[PDB]
């Protein structure tokens, strides 16, 4: 029940529904609107993996304390 | 922080696709770094020999650095060049050299000290990424104390002109690697030549070889993040592999935070009237549909377009007439 967790719950599905609407572009015929939303997904997805190496850093600072 | 969006004020300016020509990149007088990759051939070459030519006339002094294994620079300009710069015929500001794949840095620019160099180079070899980044280092050390006014890169079309860009991110990390290969090497250094050759003084050199060239690694790593100082100008042809390496490249250089805003499609066909051609008929339908994808996807950047040159056309002449089409906008065909 923290925003954190929220944060990351939120960032996936809408990563998941991006992904989901990627598969229906043709790459070929469409390629700017195919290119635009990959560059959202990775945008996202970086920021996701962002807020998951400092949850991750957090967990090492509990788990193999300083 | 207090100051008013500004766009409350008088709405907001319609886009206005940005002009096909490369003369912002004249009007950039902070540029001292400017990349020409993307996948191309002679083309790319041309381009970059052409938006050296251009930028002579503005500039004091200009250099012209090719690292692609082809030396397709040489043959443009009808003259060979090497590693020492040399004076372009028929300009007094162009000077152009053509740096080998390997970096020419296998000889760096007593016998004992030669062998303790050569176990350095030959340790570094384990470690091409290294190696690669302390061979571009050096490269970059002798062009800035050459202290040119702008600088002009036709790259290969491979990776490692990302390499290139990141070199020094790559020196950075290696510190540690360089650090260990000193630290193993020294030892024997100075007990071969104490044991055996009474002077001790070659184990003194090397020592401050890294201490002046670091803040210079450094001040090029704050350069090529800087938009005012570099940018990257992308080379393609309207075809959708080209399109997709293309995006693909752009890509990775915002992920390196280097700018690009240039794009050039070239050997474009244009039907004539005069003189038909069914294949270039077809051929133009394919570039139209991936040229229309680019002026959709690409409306932040210039995206200047250059017809395939017949076949004839070689040499400084090609150079020529590229060196205006980077200009102006090449005019339909149609009579």
């Amino acid at each position: 029940l923290q925003k954190d967790a929220e944060q990351e719950s939120q960032m996936r599905a809408e990563i998941q529904d991006m992904k989901q609407e990627l598969s229906t572009v043709n790459m070929m015929d469409e390629f700017a609107r195919y290119a635009r939303l990959e560059r959202k997904i990775n945008k996202m997805t970086d920021k996701l993996k962002t807020h998951v190496k400092a949850r991750t850093a957090q967990l090492e600072h509990h788990h193999h304390h300083h | 922080g207090w100051g008013v969006e500004a766009e409350e004020f008088e709405d907001a300016p319609d886009v206005e696709p940005l002009e096909p020509t490369l003369s912002n990149i004249i009007e950039q007088r902070s540029l001292k770094w400017i990349f020409v990759g993307g996948k191309g051939g002679v083309g790319k070459t041309t381009c970059s020999c052409s938006l050296a030519v251009q930028l002579s006339k503005g500039r004091e002094s200009v250099l012209i650095i090719s690292t692609d294994p082809a030396h397709n620079i040489s043959d443009a300009f009808d003259q060979k060049f090497s590693k020492v710069p040399t004076k372009v015929k028929g300009y007094d500001n162009l000077f152009a050299m053509e740096i080998d794949p390997s970096l020419g840095v296998a000889e760096l620019p007593d016998n004992m000290l030669s062998m303790g160099k050569k176990m350095m180079q030959e340790a570094m070899s384990a470690f091409p990424g290294i190696d690669e980044a302390m061979s571009y280092a050096e490269v970059m050390r002798l062009v800035k104390g050459m202290n040119f006014s702008v600088v002009v890169f036709d790259t290969a079309p491979t990776g490692h002109t990302l390499r290139l860009l990141n070199f020094p991110t790559i020196v950075e990390r290696g510190l540690g690697r360089l650090m260990q290969i000193k630290n193993q090497i020294s030892p024997f250094i100075s007990q071969m030549c104490n044991m055996l050759g009474l002077g001790d003084m070659n184990a003194d050199q090397l020592a401050s070889k890294l201490e002046e060239t670091l803040p210079v690694i450094r001040s090029v790593s704050e350069q090529f993040k800087d938009p005012e100082q570099t940018t990257f100008i992308c080379v393609c042809i309207a075809e959708f592999l080209s399109l997709y390496e293309t995006e693909r490249l752009i890509q990775e250089l915002a992920k390196c935070k280097i700018d690009t805003h240039n794009i050039i499609v070239n050997q474009l066909v244009f039907p004539d009237p005069e003189k038909p051609c069914k294949m270039c008929e077809a051929r133009h339908k394919i570039q139209a549909k991936y040229l229309d994808q680019m002026e959709d996807l690409y409306e932040d950047f210039h995206i200047v377009k250059l017809p395939l040159l017949p076949h004839e056309v070689r040499g400084a002449d090609k150079v020529n007439t590229f060196s205006a089409l980077l200009l102006e906008p090449y005019k339909p065909p149609s009579a």
